RNA sequence: UGAAAUUGAACUGGCCGUGAAGAUGCGGCCUACCCGUGGCAGGACGAAAAGACCCCGUGGAGCUUUACUGCAGCCUGGUGU
RNA sequence: GGCGGUAGGGGAGCGUUCCCGAUGCCGAUGAAGGCCGACCCGCGAGGGCGGCUGGAGGUAAGGGAAGUGCGAAUGCCGGCA
RNA sequence: GAAGCUGUUGGGAAGCAGCGCCAGAGAGGGUGAAAGCCCCGUAGGCGAAAGGUGGGGGGAUAGGUGAGGGUACCCGAGUACCCCGUGGUUCGUGGAGCCAUGGGGGAAUCUGGGCGGACCACCGCCUAAGGCUAAGUACUCCGGGUGACCGAUAGCGCACCAGUACCGUGAGGGAAAGGUGAAAAGAACCCCGGGAGGGGAGUGAAAUAGAGCCUGAAACCGUGGGCUUACAAGCAGUCACGGCCCCGCAAGGGGUUGUGGCGUGCCUAUUGAAGCAUGAGCCGGCGACUCACGGUCGUGGGCGAGCUUAAGCCGUUGAGGC
RNA sequence: CGCGGGGGGAACCUGGGGAACUGAAACAUCUCAGUACCCAGAGGAGAGGAAAGAGAAAUCGACUCCCUGAGUAGCGGCGAG
């Protein structure tokens, strides 16, 4: 009774004012040793998901 | 307690079925069963004898316990419901207009 | 108008589905007909495959939180001056919450686009932009202090 | 609407009500359902295979027995077992939004007003709580018993009077409610009542 | 005097086909009046037992060790008595 | 002009229990249930009518709420084979 | 503790008809069927010598209540405090404080001492290591009230002489079983029979209400009647025709089955079953997608830059309101 | 010699002890859960209770219970929870 906000999710995802799900980019914290500048740069931004988008949305809600 | 009801042993009118309008005195009242016997209901007990002692014991037609709600008390008229006026000491049932 | 026919206005058919029958949703009942259709299925929401969910993504949500927890500090809510402009007289933190916006968030901040009423407007902070729109029409005082 | 006939020793005067123009039947169906829901007392219970009186033991082994296969008499597939999704006590009530509650009361009163059945009065000449009195009193009032009358007044004595009547339903001013309004073919009320009605909505 | 397991219902034949690849029940053909009693065990993939073998389940349990981790026990420094 | 259909999606309906309707109406000139029909209305689940039983209940129109429909679960209880 | 009597159908009226009556009472139960006015009640009201309870009201006692100046006496010890091992908290060693404490070391008495999340400073808060304290809260063995709760396979395991009979060494398991009729009027007496049990007589409105007796379903057993069968090949039907028997003016219709054509049970599981793959002897009853909270979309409404109240309070006793 | 204890009570209460299945789709930290259960004691309740309090307001003012605060702040093999 009373759903629990999936703390593990909110700790890594943001819900955009329109209704989209934004999350950081993977692949930039380790594998690196000399990846292009182009790589790491584009790994700094954040993005959007699509269908799993709708999966997480449900794990928050009170949020 | 409270098993008690309308009249005791005395004159009463039958507003029942097969003896409506009939009249008689009540010769017994069975509170444990809420019924009274008058002189009205009478059924034939073809029975030989109730208890083995005594050879003959009768086809007696005797009176069948009448349900106490089919009998109304009566005095100088046609039998009224019972009121209760207490005297200056005791208490006794005045009918719808008179004593006793 | 009697107790006959107040009847629910032709749309509320409480008609739940019964799948215990012989023609409708039969036998298997509802959509099933297979297996792992018994007590219940794993999640899905997040969990499943049993591979990596998508919890492959990661928490840039640094400043996730400390032990003693929340750090209390003044919270400013923006009330857009176009909505403020609505009513008149002289607006204050109380009047604003007292009527629709704010709600004891406590810190009042007129800002945003619209058209300033020539009224006085006590607040906790003005947007640069808001400051001017109202500057060229009326009076504008700052917050108490603490 | 507006054409409410008032009654008094000074004769029949007439008032002007602020009652709503139109009646939404569904709203009344919503308000009545709400009223009949809250009085619903939750009280039906049955026992799960857990609350049933039997023991845990496995009735018999489940292997080379030829018999079916089982756990314990509790199992709902036994006669004298537990019941399945059988009822448990529950609160049927809910909070029908206040705007709605009032709309209803207004529309109810109105529906009767528009039917002409509504009749405010003040002239209660038959006082001392005594059915006979109110009986004769209603005779004058045009209430004979051909139609059901929801009587609403502050005076407990007028209540006492009408109360025992099988074509009347007594009720205080605050008691006003759609169900009772709708029940009876005829609304009739005290001015002090009609007033405290407008108090609620006017 | 009088049971039992079994029992979808039966109006329950042979061959050669046939079919989920072993047919009283479909095809064709052949044989055969109706109902029992005593007796035989070829078929009814006959009864019995939700195959013990085998595999599957991120099932269980007993057992082993230089599998992992832990506990008893023991050994040991420091300290209290 | 369309209209085979499993898993499945959608729609419309029938019937059982209970509530408002009900201080009412049906009812010993016969309630519920049971038995029977070659009748009537419904595509249908059903509904109605009639005779026989039965001996006291039953509950429209329009709504409302569910312990609401069984052929199978080596299902459960009983009866009989 | 109010107010009804007559007629009529009936085994029996409480029904139907006539006229009439109470109601602070037309809740409900009963009386031969369906009753405000017959009975028991109900509305309203009355009551305790004795036991219990009882600041609610009233009375008494215990107890309690002031200012300034000076002195520094006192202000809970193996305690605080730090360390080691832990528990509690949202806190899993985490920057880990707070409360508690098993081991070790071990103070102070207001210029004392604890705390405000390591520590330090500043500024605040608070006085540990003695104790007690009503109400608001939890529960239902017990009594009462009420139900869009059950109605004997339901409802508590038990409506009934059930924690029984019976099973188990024992802990413990744990049933089945309710209904004549308004009244017993429960069937005198005769008849066949050892009895049981029948037939007649009799009671009753009714006895296929006759005593584990209301209704009395299905499987299952049986007698009688109609149609049919001993040269026939079978999922038992179905289509056609003919015979025979029964309804009906009729034309039609009902029952049966002779011959002819056609035809591989139901469910399940499955690429695929009549299948020699699963389940089921048959009938009756019990039997499986709910509910609470929270979500999401659709939907019928109310209000709209707003919308809505929770617990609770008043009210009511099927009234709402704040 | 005098007053008291002893034993019992459906559920409820406090204190001393205190699991595993199961969840994590394996499992060990973790969860189930300080629940189940055992023990002692209280009583119509029990516990708690007048601040070495809370915590940011130069604010509050015993305890208990309900609503909310809030699935927030946090905790977490940052998994499941
Ligand atoms: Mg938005
Ligand atoms: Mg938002
Ligand atoms: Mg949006
Ligand atoms: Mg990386
Ligand atoms: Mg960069
Ligand atoms: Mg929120
Ligand atoms: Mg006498
Ligand atoms: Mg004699
Ligand atoms: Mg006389
Ligand atoms: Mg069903
Ligand atoms: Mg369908
Ligand atoms: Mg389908
Ligand atoms: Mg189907
Ligand atoms: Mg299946
Ligand atoms: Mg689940
Ligand atoms: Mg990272
Ligand atoms: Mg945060
Ligand atoms: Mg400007
Ligand atoms: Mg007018
Ligand atoms: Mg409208
Ligand atoms: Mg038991
Ligand atoms: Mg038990
Ligand atoms: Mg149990
Ligand atoms: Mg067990
Ligand atoms: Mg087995
Ligand atoms: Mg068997
Ligand atoms: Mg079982
Ligand atoms: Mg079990
Ligand atoms: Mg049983
Ligand atoms: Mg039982
Ligand atoms: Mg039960
Ligand atoms: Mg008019
Ligand atoms: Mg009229
Ligand atoms: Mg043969
Ligand atoms: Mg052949
Ligand atoms: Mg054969
Ligand atoms: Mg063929
Ligand atoms: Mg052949
Ligand atoms: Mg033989
Ligand atoms: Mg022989
Ligand atoms: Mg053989
Ligand atoms: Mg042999
Ligand atoms: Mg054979
Ligand atoms: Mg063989
Ligand atoms: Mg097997
Ligand atoms: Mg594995
Ligand atoms: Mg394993
Ligand atoms: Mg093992
Ligand atoms: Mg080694
Ligand atoms: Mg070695
Ligand atoms: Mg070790
Ligand atoms: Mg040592
Ligand atoms: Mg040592
Ligand atoms: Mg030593
Ligand atoms: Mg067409
Ligand atoms: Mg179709
Ligand atoms: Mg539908
Ligand atoms: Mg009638
Ligand atoms: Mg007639
Ligand atoms: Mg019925
Ligand atoms: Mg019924
Ligand atoms: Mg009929
Ligand atoms: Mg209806
Ligand atoms: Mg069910
Ligand atoms: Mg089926
Ligand atoms: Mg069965
Ligand atoms: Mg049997
Ligand atoms: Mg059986
Ligand atoms: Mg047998
Ligand atoms: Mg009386
Ligand atoms: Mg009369
Ligand atoms: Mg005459
Ligand atoms: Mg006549
Ligand atoms: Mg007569
Ligand atoms: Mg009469
Ligand atoms: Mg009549
Ligand atoms: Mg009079
Ligand atoms: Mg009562
Ligand atoms: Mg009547
Ligand atoms: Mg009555
Ligand atoms: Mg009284
Ligand atoms: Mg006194
Ligand atoms: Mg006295
Ligand atoms: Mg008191
Ligand atoms: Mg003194
Ligand atoms: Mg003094
Ligand atoms: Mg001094
Ligand atoms: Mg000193
Ligand atoms: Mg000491
Ligand atoms: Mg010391
Ligand atoms: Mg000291
Ligand atoms: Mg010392
Ligand atoms: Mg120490
Ligand atoms: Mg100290
Ligand atoms: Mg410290
Ligand atoms: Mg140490
Ligand atoms: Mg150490
Ligand atoms: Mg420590
Ligand atoms: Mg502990
Ligand atoms: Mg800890
Ligand atoms: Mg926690
Ligand atoms: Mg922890
Ligand atoms: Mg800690
Ligand atoms: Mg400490
Ligand atoms: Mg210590
Ligand atoms: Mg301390
Ligand atoms: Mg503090
Ligand atoms: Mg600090
Ligand atoms: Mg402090
Ligand atoms: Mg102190
Ligand atoms: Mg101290
Ligand atoms: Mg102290
Ligand atoms: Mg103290
Ligand atoms: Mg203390
Ligand atoms: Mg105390
Ligand atoms: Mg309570
Ligand atoms: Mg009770
Ligand atoms: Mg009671
Ligand atoms: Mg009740
Ligand atoms: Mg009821
Ligand atoms: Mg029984
Ligand atoms: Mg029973
Ligand atoms: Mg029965
Ligand atoms: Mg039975
Ligand atoms: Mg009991
Ligand atoms: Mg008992
Ligand atoms: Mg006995
Ligand atoms: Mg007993
Ligand atoms: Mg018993
Ligand atoms: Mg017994
Ligand atoms: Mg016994
Ligand atoms: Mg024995
Ligand atoms: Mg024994
Ligand atoms: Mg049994
Ligand atoms: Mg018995
Ligand atoms: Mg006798
Ligand atoms: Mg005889
Ligand atoms: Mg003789
Ligand atoms: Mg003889
Ligand atoms: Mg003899
Ligand atoms: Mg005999
Ligand atoms: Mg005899
Ligand atoms: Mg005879
Ligand atoms: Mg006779
Ligand atoms: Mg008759
Ligand atoms: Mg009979
Ligand atoms: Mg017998
Ligand atoms: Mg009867
Ligand atoms: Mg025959
Ligand atoms: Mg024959
Ligand atoms: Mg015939
Ligand atoms: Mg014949
Ligand atoms: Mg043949
Ligand atoms: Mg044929
Ligand atoms: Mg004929
Ligand atoms: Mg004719
Ligand atoms: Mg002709
Ligand atoms: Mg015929
Ligand atoms: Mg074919
Ligand atoms: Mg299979
Ligand atoms: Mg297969
Ligand atoms: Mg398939
Ligand atoms: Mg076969
Ligand atoms: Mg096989
Ligand atoms: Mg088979
Ligand atoms: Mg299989
Ligand atoms: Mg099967
Ligand atoms: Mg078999
Ligand atoms: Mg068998
Ligand atoms: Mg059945
Ligand atoms: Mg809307
Ligand atoms: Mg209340
Ligand atoms: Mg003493
Ligand atoms: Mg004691
Ligand atoms: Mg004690
Ligand atoms: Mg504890
Ligand atoms: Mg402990
Ligand atoms: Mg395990
Ligand atoms: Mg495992
Ligand atoms: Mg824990
Ligand atoms: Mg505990
Ligand atoms: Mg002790
Ligand atoms: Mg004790
Ligand atoms: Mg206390
Ligand atoms: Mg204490
Ligand atoms: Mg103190």
């Amino acid at each position: 009774p009373k759903m629990k906000t999936h703390k593990g999710a909110k700790k890594r995802v943001k819900i955009t004012a329109s209704g989209k799900v934004v999350a950081m980019k993977t692949g930039k914290r380790h594998l690196n040793w000399q990846k292009s500048g182009k790589e790491i740069r584009q790994k700094g931004r954040k993005f959007v998901l699509a269908k799993p988008e709708a999966e997480r949305i449900k794990l928050l809600l009170p949020y | 307690r409270v098993k008690m009801h309308v009249k005791k042993g005395d004159t009463v009118l039958v507003a029942s079925g097969k003896y409506k309008g009939r009249v008689g005195k009540v010769k017994e009242v069975l509170p444990k069963k809420y019924a009274v016997i008058v002189e009205g209901v009478n059924i034939v007990k073809k029975a030989v004898r109730v208890s083995p002692k005594y050879p003959q014991g009768g086809f007696i037609e005797k009176e069948a316990p009448l349900h106490a709600s089919k009998v109304r008390p009566i005095c100088p008229a046609c039998g009224k419901p019972t009121r209760v006026r207490k005297k200056f000491l005791e208490n006794g049932k005045k009918i719808r207009v008179c004593a006793k | 108008d009697l107790r006959p026919n107040p009847g629910a206005n032709k749309r509320r058919k409480r008609v739940g589905r019964g799948p215990g029958s012989g023609h409708g949703k039969t036998a298997t009942r509802g959509h099933k007909g297979q297996k792992s259709r018994s007590g219940g299925l794993k999640d899905p929401r997040r969990f499943e495959g049993g591979r990596s969910t998508t919890l492959m993504r990661l928490p840039k949500r640094g400043m996730q939180g400390q032990v003693p927890g929340e750090i209390k500090r003044p919270r400013y809510q923006g009330v857009n001056l176009k909505d403020l402009a609505r009513f008149e007289g002289e607006v204050t933190p109380e009047l604003l919450v007292r009527a629709g916006l704010l709600k004891k968030g406590y810190r009042l901040k007129i800002l945003g686009e619209g058209e300033a009423k020539p009224l006085k407007v006590v607040a906790h902070a003005f947007s640069k932009s808001a400051l001017e729109k109202l500057k060229a029409a009326g009076g504008e005082p700052v917050l108490l202090e603490a | 609407m507006y054409q409410i006939p008032v009654l008094s020793p000074s004769g029949r005067r007439e008032l002007a009500a602020d009652l709503p123009a139109e009646i939404n039947p569904h709203l009344l169906w919503e308000v009545v359902r709400w009223q009949l829901a809250k009085r619903r007392r939750g009280t039906a219970s049955t026992k799960t295979r857990g609350e049933v009186a039997y023991s845990g033991r496995k009735i018999w082994p489940q292997k080379h027995t030829g018999r079916a296969r089982h756990g314990d008499i509790g199992a709902p597939i036994f006669v004298g077992g537990g019941v399945v999704f059988g009822p448990k006590p529950r609160d049927y009530s809910y909070t029908l939004p206040k705007k709605v509650r009032k709309k209803g009361l207004a529309m109810a009163v109105a529906d009767r007003a528009r039917e002409g059945k509504l009749l405010l009065v003040e002239a209660f000449a038959g006082v001392n709580g005594k059915t006979k009195e109110f009986l004769a009193w209603a005779k004058e009032a045009g209430l004979d018993g051909s139609e059901s009358v929801l009587l609403v007044t502050g005076n407990e004595l007028v209540r006492r009077a009408a109360r025992n009547l099988p074509w009347v339903v007594t009720l205080a001013p605050e008691g006003l409610n759609v169900y009772d309004i709708v029940r009876t073919e005829r609304l009739v009320m005290d001015l002090d009542a009609w007033e405290v009605f407008q108090n609620r909505i006017g």
